[PDB]
């Protein structure tokens, strides 16, 4: 996972050298935080129409 | 990237830094006190001062005289700078003297060995004192400084054109160095270095006899304008590498 | 105290002050610290330790 998060954050920041906890927290940030990631709630019916 | 792959934040070590530059600060003062062209341009331009010239806030810092210990206070350096400016100045002159004698010597051939050194260590350690304990400020510094590194310049020039000159055969850059600071009195340096080595005598016939000539020259000119030769060298050195520590500090 | 003075400070040595710059005796470690301006536990201990950001 570790290989991962770096992959990730090489590449959204390439130039940035990737972190162990500072890839994990992009990835979060950009996914798993609802502050920037904020899908609607329109977004979140659609895709439970689409996938169930 | 740089700053974070490379540098690392300094934890608790900014006063140690501090420190460091402080260090550095003082070598350069060690440095520039002493027996060449800035303690005697720092002593002649300090003459005029305190009666018709600038006596604070152009030599010494206000607040490096009272710190240890405003109309006050400024009064009360300007009295001590002009006592130990009267009370150095003989001091500074014995020790021109003896700058002079030895540059002489040194022109010359002749060791001054007859408490000639002793004199001149004796009227230099004086001014060395006066200026250390003085607190000037960094105003005739920096131009000291300045100055300094110019000669540096002038002097690794010549030093590079004499080892170019003199290396084409069989000769090395590092020795022309450890060749001027021992055979640097007597005028036939080149000539009087042929001890060993075959390339040496076809370096110093007619391939580098003009060149260390005109390098003597240029050195004997540089004496007189300045500081001599022979003292003013580590003094630019060790204030060079001061100057250098203190920015890699920085 | 170290051994070495503010002057005799060469390339691959230790850098960490000890004392004060402006009082009687003030040195360096100068010790074997090449890769780095102070030694190993100086560094370690001025570099920010345990690391996590
Ligand atoms: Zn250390």
């Amino acid at each position: 996972r570790e290989d991962a998060l770096f992959d990730i954050y090489r590449v959204m920041r390439p130039g940035e050298p990737p972190t162990v906890e500072a890839a994990e927290a992009m990835f979060k940030s950009l996914f798993f935080d609802a502050e920037r990631y904020d899908l609607s709630s329109v977004g979140r019916v659609k895709m439970n129409m689409r996938l169930e | 990237r740089e700053m974070g792959s490379v540098e690392l934040l300094s934890r608790e070590g900014e006063i140690a830094i501090a420190k460091r530059i402080e260090a550095g600060r003082d070598t350069m003062i060690r440095g520039l006190c002493e027996s060449a062209l800035t303690f005697e341009a720092i002593m002649v331009w300090r003459e005029e001062l305190g009666t018709g010239r600038i006596l604070l806030r152009e030599v010494i810092d206000l607040e490096g005289t009272y710190a240890a210990i405003v109309s006050a206070m400024e009064g009360e350096l300007r009295e001590g700078v002009m006592a130990i400016l009267d009370a150095i100045a003989s001091e500074f002159e014995a020790f021109r003297k003896l700058q002079d004698k030895l540059v002489g010597s040194r022109l010359k051939g002749e060791d001054l060995s007859d408490a000639d050194r002793k004199a001149y260590e004796g009227l230099s350690a004086t001014i060395i004192q006066h200026l250390k304990t003085l607190k000037l400020n960094n105003n005739r510094i920096e131009a000291l400084v300045e100055q300094l590194y110019a000669i540096n310049k002038r002097l690794i020039g010549l030093e590079g054109r004499l080892l170019r000159l003199a290396d084409s055969y069989g000769i090395s850059r590092g020795e022309f160095l450890k060749a001027y600071f021992g055979s640097e009195l007597n005028p036939t340096w080149s000539e009087q270095v042929k001890a060993m080595g075959v390339r040496w005598t076809k370096f110093v016939e007619n391939d580098s006899q003009s060149v260390t000539d005109i390098r003597s020259e240029i050195a004997a000119l540089a004496t007189e304008t300045g500081v001599p030769i022979d003292d003013y060298r580590r003094i630019v050195q060790t204030v060079q590498k001061g100057e250098r520590e203190a920015r890699q500090a920085k | 105290p170290g051994s070495a003075t503010v002057l005799t400070l060469g390339a691959h040595m230790c850098k960490w002050p000890i004392g004060d710059p402006s009082s009687e005796g003030f040195t360096f470690c100068g010790r074997r610290s090449s890769e780095g301006p102070y030694c190993v536990e100086h560094a370690r201990v001025a570099y920010q330790p345990q690391q996590t950001k």
